[PDB]
């Protein structure tokens, strides 16, 4: 009834997406540091459901306590930052399990968290999951695709440098 | 040549000793004793100021090896509100130092509630009915000594503040002078007329003949035996104009004994409506400029107090390690209303508390609280000063004493989600009042021979924990109100 | 020949050997750790528990020279409501134990309350809707086990008590039994029935499968390899015992990891109005009797703060030292509801909180202000007792650990304006075990054989300084009042 | 105005009256310490006016912080606790002035503590002032006088031992 045991298909930097659904303008995140893209900059996604995971193959860096968000280095010297939905903290991490840990060497796909949809759906400020480049400075060029994605498949930004 | 600042602090006395080319060559620092009469109160002794601050002069003049022959001027920078009184003949106090954080006056201000003027003082004055400033604190001074208001109308009592009491007696008695920063704070003084106010000096039994002379924060005032005294005024402004406050817009968050942000608003004298004080800065000559402040008691204190009394660490600076240790603070919120809570909430009955406690809680989860209550507070007054002024900060300048913390620094940024800037030279107050006296005496001609020492050391940006922020600000709020109203009347 | 007894307590597990004459022979303690997962949780290791006590009892008899052969029986006491799980095979926990302080079943019990059970509950248990006693800490259990429930109705899993436990891993999984005064803090057990609740049973999820057999506090349940062991009592209700409770209107009051206050209401259940709750305690052959207990969470463990987190004393002893250096607390309050506040507040939400700060509070007030909670909340706990039952204490009987502080036995007393009667032996709580078990071995046939070993160490008689108790209460109360309700749900 | 510079008129264990009025039952006394005799024994003394004294000559114990009591050795080894008003530690020492000192010796008669009879009559919960002999069981008779008594003159008790 679930997929996990058997196989998948399987096909500058590409951020894959780490969760699925339809992309966001940053711009449109209900929150500041979002928006205004201090904590950097990237898209975000509102979700479709069930799991994230790594957008690049890289080490788990942090993974909040309440595991609704985590980052992680690229092995190719790039920082993201994963954050599902809105002040989330607040769930105090109902809805969530942490699939990976802290410090995992990871392939794209890999999963890192998992959750509940419809409980974050109605219990969370907001659903949209912002996904962002923290390094901002060490990174040449942003681009932000569109649409549609699907998780650990489609890519949502592709980067310089 | 150089110039000669004395920053008379709360916690401690200091000297330094400037260059032309604005450099800092020597400092001189003295701590001196806070004393605690009762539950709200602080004093100190007049005398020890005094004591502290000449010793700490000299030591530095000697320090660096300079002449009174080679010393343009001296600048004054002190602690605000806090007042003084002494005899005429004498030179001696007929009473300790009552603080700003002081709550004695409490109930003062309970009358002068109950009678109306608020709407007054708040209107001229540009204040808060709050003992944390002056009036009050004279009034009752000479409502606790038997010979005192006659004895001053007759005149053998002076009225005076730290720069006041710090010149006169320096001036051997001969200048009995205040600035205008000073006097803002006073509750004494009005706003718009840049006079003392009558009303005020009426409903509170104040006799005018106490008052001293009020001046441009710089002038020569007069001279002294170390000679020229050009420059006064209160130590948050300095702060401000050493930053290079000075111009509409601009802002300032002072983290030393309290705390204190400031934004200057050019000429016009903006009507707090979120629990901020209208006051006076300088505008870029020394010249009367309004402003906004936000004034939180306790920050770098809450410090020296699991310093010395709950003698968690044996230096400040240790807090940064054991606060670093622990991650979260566990649950845990410190209120630091050791003498009320100022700005915005002013309320001058709740007194400290901690929050939050379970049997795993320990020593560091304390230690980073009462760091974190410090980033909180700025916070609170942050978003007053916004709403008053309708200005959004991009970033936050910063300086004083705990700015050394990068941990508090950082989780300040993270925080408010704003950058933080951390100045070169920490000693920015004292800077002010050198500018303040060498531009008045030609040492400088024009700020702009300045807009170069301010170089920034550091800038603090918000991280992914900046996301946390409102969850960790909300229990905050929810801590602070809990503190509120604890003592009686 | 002598008796042993085994204490298990929260904070550690001893062991005690006793000679006819009843004397106190020789003794054995070993600390063991509490764990905290999160906040308002608590844990320990059941085989820590288990490890502990096994060894402080060999130690025992090791260091009096005692054989298998001079020992009549075995007295067991133990930690109350704290539950366990274990698979009956294995002889392994499937988790660790809840303790009682244990806050996590809370929601649990809002629903229970949303139900409407509490009418239910406090009528046949004579308990009270709190995460502090154990059903909801089984279901808690069983709901967070995958194999769970099923795997118990099967039968693979027991339930128990530190009683239920220690007996069965001592009568190598042969004996499966609890007592009645151990039952009836669990919320399972009918107290007008003397048997398991089926409600309770259902509406909670139990599976009586695991629910082990209960009995009389004397009687000899079975036999061991150190041989028979007789006595089984809930700690509180044996140092009731040891202190002689057993006649209508006696009390004790019971000062080590927690506070409790107990008295005898002979065979009489008097529902209280008052937030206490109804228990069972012995008769003097060990039969049911009843009883009005108050539960105080914190007491002797506050001191453990002070004095392995916060590190501001190296022994509990040295805080009747710092204590004294300051005749007052400075004002300072301290509500130590590390883990809630039980009677009569039961509130699972408050938390920790110290108030009142102002510069010059010390580590000294802050100590002192710890030990005062242990007065306070006394206080809070005999006042709803008198009301309750209707009578008068003259005097208090105490026991425990605490007891060895002067001052704060004698600030009990002012505190409470009546005298404070310490017993010459604080060990009471295991005597009682004793007791109970020599007595149903004819070691002793008769308590009045022993009306004699409770000679009484010392009276603390209200100083003058018992006039200010109703001024130093309220604030107390006042205190409190801000600690409830921190924690959100 | 004041008498305090003139000469006044002047006159087994007794004690003299310490403050004025007229003497009380001190099972009268609305406190159960006191009422109870816990606290040990004596009268309580419904005042008159202006001012606390000496009731033996002696040696001043304690002075209660908000000085509003104080406790006081005898010559004769007899400890007198005075206790002005009820609950008046609530009054926060506000009506109320320390003359003496916490060791002073004194005759009978010195100030101890002066008050201010009005503020303490609409503000105290109770004004009655009791007077106790602490240690109790170190005396072997307690005598209790009645009526008026004047300050520092009347004696209001008489004891054995
Ligand atoms: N690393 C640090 N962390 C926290 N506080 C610090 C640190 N280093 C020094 N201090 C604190 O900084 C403050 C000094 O502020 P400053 O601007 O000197 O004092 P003042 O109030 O006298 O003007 C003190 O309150 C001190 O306890
Ligand atoms: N002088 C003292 N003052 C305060 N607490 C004390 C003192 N001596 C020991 N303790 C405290 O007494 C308690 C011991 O109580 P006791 O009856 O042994 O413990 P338990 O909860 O394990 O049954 C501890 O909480 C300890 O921290
Ligand atoms: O409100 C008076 C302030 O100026 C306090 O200044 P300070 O921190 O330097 O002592
Ligand atoms: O409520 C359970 C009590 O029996 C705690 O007892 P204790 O202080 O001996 O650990
Ligand atoms: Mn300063
Ligand atoms: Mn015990």
């Amino acid at each position: 009834g679930l997929f996990d045991k058997l196989k998948s298909l399987v096909s500058t930097i590409e951020i894959i997406a780490p969760l699925s659904g339809e992309i966001v303008n940053i711009e449109d995140v209900p929150d500041v540091v979002f928006a205004e893209k201090i904590v950097g900059d990237g898209i975000a996604i509102k979700p479709t459901g069930n799991k994230m995971v790594a957008p690049v193959d890289g080490t788990i860096g942090k993974i909040f306590e309440t595991n609704h968000a985590f980052s992680i280095e690229s092995d190719s010297g790039v920082e993201l930052f994963v954050h599902f939905g809105i002040d989330t903290v607040e769930l105090k991490g109902e809805g969530f399990k942490r699939i990976a840990e802290e410090g995992q060497r990871v392939k794209v796909g890999d999963t890192v968290i998992e959750f509940d949809l419809p409980l974050l759906e109605e219990k969370a400020k907001s659903t949209l999951t912002p996904v962002v480049i923290s390094n901002m400075d060490e990174i040449k060029e942003l681009i932000k695709l569109s649409g549609s994605v699907t998780v650990g498949e489609t890519p949502v930004i592709r980067i310089k440098k | 040549k150089y110039i000669v600042a004395l920053d008379q602090g709360t916690t401690s006395s200091r000297a330094v000793v400037m260059d032309h080319d604005a450099n800092i060559i020597s400092v001189s620092q003295r701590e001196f004793e806070q004393i605690y009469p009762k539950p709200g109160w602080v004093e100190h002794d007049p005398m020890e100021i005094w004591a502290t601050q000449s010793s700490t002069l000299v030591e530095v003049l000697a320090k660096a090896d300079i002449s009174s022959d080679q010393i343009a001027a001296i600048g004054i920078t002190n602690q605000r509100e806090t007042t003084i009184v002494w005899e005429k003949e004498t030179g001696k106090p007929i009473y300790n130092a009552i603080v700003w954080q002081c709550r004695r006056t409490a109930e003062i201000c309970e009358h002068l509630k109950r009678d109306g003027l608020e709407d007054y003082i708040r209107s001229n004055t540009g204040l808060v009915i709050d003992p944390y400033f002056s009036g009050t604190k004279v009034k009752w001074i000479l409502d606790h000594v038997e010979g005192s208001r006659e004895r001053a109308r007759r005149g053998e009592l002076l009225f005076g503040t730290v720069d006041t009491w710090l010149i006169w007696k320096m001036t051997q008695g001969r200048v009995h002078v205040t600035d205008y920063t000073n006097a803002s704070r006073t509750m004494l003084f009005n706003i718009h007329t840049l006079d003392w106010d009558d009303k005020m000096l009426e409903v509170l039994d104040i006799p005018r003949e106490m008052l001293p002379e009020v001046r441009r924060s710089s002038e020569v005032y007069g001279q002294t035996n170390i000679i020229p005294i050009s420059g006064i005024a209160g130590d948050q402004q300095a702060a401000l104009f050493g930053q290079l406050c000075v111009k509409e817009g601009m802002a300032k968050n002072t983290y030393g004994t309290g705390c204190f942000m400031l934004m200057n608003t050019g000429e016009k004298a903006v009507k707090s409506e979120n629990g901020l004080l209208t006051t006076i800065a300088c505008g870029p000559t020394g010249e009367v400029n309004y402003a906004l402040e936000g004034a939180v008691f306790m920050a770098g204190a809450s410090i020296q107090w699991l310093r010395d009394e709950m003698k968690l660490i044996n230096d400040a600076y240790d807090s940064e390690y054991f606060a670093t240790k622990v991650q979260n603070t566990n649950g845990v919120y410190v209120v630091p209303a050791f003498t009320g809570l100022g700005a915005p909430y002013w309320d001058p009955y709740a007194r400290g508390a901690i929050f939050g406690l379970t049997r795993g809680v320990n020593a560091n989860h304390i230690i980073r609280a009462t760091l974190e209550s410090i980033a909180y507070q700025t916070r609170d007054v942050l978003e007053a000063m916004q709403a008053d002024s309708g200005i959004r900060l991009h970033a936050l300048r910063v300086d004083g004493g705990a700015v050394a913390n990068n941990f508090l620094m950082q989780f300040q940024s993270d925080i408010l989600g704003t950058r933080v800037e951390r100045p070169e030279v920490r000693e920015v107050t004292a800077l002010g009042a050198a500018y303040l006296a060498g531009l008045a005496v030609g040492f400088w001609q024009n700020l702009d021979e300045l807009q170069e020492k301010a170089v920034i050391e550091r800038e603090f940006r918000p991280g992914i924990e900046t996301t946390e922020r409102n969850y960790r600000y909300a229990g905050w709020k929810k801590a602070v109100k809990r503190a509120m109203a604890w003592e009686e009347h």
